[PDB]
């Protein structure tokens, strides 16, 4: 299915993905498809940072929803 | 409520009031003995609360009146003596500068003249009273943007309620969202690290 990722200046992506996908998978595919390392990435829905351990089915994140990222700070 | 027959004069005092009667200030009951009120004071013109309307809840405790009312603003506002956060007050009277034959009309004003000069030496809230020195110009900006969204005031910021617009889209809940932007400059990056933070 496809889901889209918007970034904080609104650019947005759309990227296949599987229900069973874990979050960890779909940092991995953003890496495939952008280029960002995984461990940069947060991925936000309704209002709350998602765990890499669970799937897009656990979070109920279906077909065309959009999942925000949210890359880590300089720090 | 030992000190009803007292409440009960101030409240009609409040009703009968001449700033009442200027739609200044005004009084409301809440519970049957007169232990909780609720207030509310028009915004002052030529400030940033101006066209806005602030409730306040009026607690009497058991020692009252040798101790004050306690007073919180329930509409949420951005002042350097108010909490951002609860509606906290922080103001001589109702601290240590309380005086026993003080009247619930003067407790109003008192407030509603706070709303018309800060005093950001003995704040309620650091981060509020530091942007009131820091940057004046974006403490009125944001005080004007809390007295549209809470207090009923005319539009605000069109760009502020974009960011506000953007991050609600994440899901974060708004009033969230509006503290976070507003405690962290408007800077969406930071204002997002705090609303992840919690």
């Amino acid at each position: 299915m496809q889901i889209f990722v918007k970034t904080l200046t609104g650019k947005t992506i759309t990227l296949e993905v599987e229900p069973s996908d874990t979050i960890e998978n779909v940092k991995a595919k953003i890496q495939d498809k952008e280029g960002i390392p995984p461990d940069q990435q947060r991925l936000i829905f309704a209002g709350k940072q998602l765990e890499d351990g669970r799937t897009l089915s656990d979070y109920n994140i279906q077909k065309e929803s959009t999942l925000h990222l949210v890359l880590r700070l300089r720090g | 409520n030992i000190a009803v027959q007292r409440i009960k004069r101030e409240f009609k005092e409040v009703l009968k009031s001449e700033e009442t009667s200027k739609n200044q200030i005004k009084v409301d009951l809440v519970d049957e003995n007169f232990t909780e009120l609720r207030g509310e004071i028009a915004g002052p013109p030529d400030t940033p609360y101006e066209g806005g309307r602030y409730q306040l809840e009026i607690k009497i405790p058991e020692t009252y009146p040798f101790n004050p009312p306690k007073v919180r603003f329930i509409t949420k506002i951005w002042h350097p003596n108010i909490s951002s956060v609860t509606g906290a007050i922080c103001l001589d009277i109702l601290k240590d500068q309380w005086a026993a034959a003080m009247t619930l009309r003067t407790v109003l004003l008192s407030l509603q003249a706070l709303l018309a000069a800060a005093e950001p030496d003995d704040p309620q809230d650091a981060v509020v009273a530091n942007q009131y020195k820091q940057n004046p110009e974006m403490f009125k900006q944001t005080a004007r943007l809390w007295a549209h969204v809470y207090a009923g005031a005319p539009v605000s910021s069109p760009e502020y309620t974009k960011k506000i617009e953007n991050l609600c889209a994440m899901g974060f809940d708004r009033n969230a969202v509006i503290v976070a932007l507003s405690s962290k400059s408007w800077d969406v990056e930071t204002a997002t690290e705090l609303l992840l933070s919690n």
